[PDB]
């Protein structure tokens, strides 16, 4: 079954670029939005504990 | 003379010859606690950092076009 699949993506890679191309905008789209999420919550982490020191340190 | 007399006798008990030493470990005890809860954050902050660290690698390295 895993090589009948395959064998489609060759016939649609041959037949039908065009969906290849959108599923890799579709993917670089992903993992832009992933990337933006994970930078934002170590943003939040940071400030976080920036805060946390600021606050500690009145010694 | 008696004003005279106090204040030298304040003077010399203050800190010439007072035999109480436990203000030196009254001291050490709270920088210990100080440096110790300093360490103890420094601890938590580089724990948490590397924990991003590596969620932020796992990210970059697996990630190129």
């Amino acid at each position: 079954t895993e090589c009948f699949f395959l064998q489609k993506r060759l016939q649609l890679s041959v037949q039908k670029p065009d969906q290849v191309i959108k599923e890799d905008v579709s993917e670089l789209r992903s993992e832009l939005q992933r990337k933006d999420a994970l930078v934002q919550k170590h943003l939040t982490k940071l400030r976080h504990w920036q805060q946390v020191l600021e606050d500690i340190n009145v010694q | 003379l008696m004003k005279l007399v106090s204040d030298l006798k304040q003077f010399l008990i203050l800190n010439d010859f007072p035999s109480v030493n436990e203000a030196i470990d009254q001291r050490n005890q709270q920088l210990r606690a100080l440096q110790e809860e300093c360490d103890r954050k420094l601890i938590t902050l580089r724990d948490e950092v590397s924990i991003d660290l590596y969620e932020l690698e796992e990210e970059y390295y697996s990630s190129s076009s």
